[PDB]
């Protein structure tokens, strides 16, 4: 056999990477963007010597 | 950091858990009772 084979659908698998994506997004608090929906903080230093 | 209530988190899951048995994924579903009418409304109840 020197024969090819045979290819998945390249749009379920986007349909698949699109719902891995959103639910990856949705767990993490984050935007539909990826925009982080949280404030951080800075931690500011305290003082020289 | 996500946070909810009791009574919300209550009703997703039991929104889930309707939605999972009314599309056969969950076998032995009793089919007589996926008939009322507030399942055929499901529609318009899957939402508060």
């Amino acid at each position: 056999v020197g024969l090819f084979l045979p290819e998945y659908n390249p749009a379920l698998t986007d349909y698949w990477q699109t719902l891995r994506l959103r639910l990856f997004n949705l767990r993490h608090n984050l935007s539909i963007d990826g925009q982080p929906l949280s404030l951080a903080i800075y931690a500011e230093p305290t003082d020289p010597k | 950091a996500i946070k909810t209530t009791r009574l919300a988190e209550a009703i997703a899951g039991i929104q889930l858990y309707i939605n999972r048995a009314l599309n056969r994924i969950e076998p032995n579903a009793r089919a007589d009772v996926s008939t009322r009418q507030f399942f055929t409304d499901w529609t318009v109840n899957n939402r508060y």
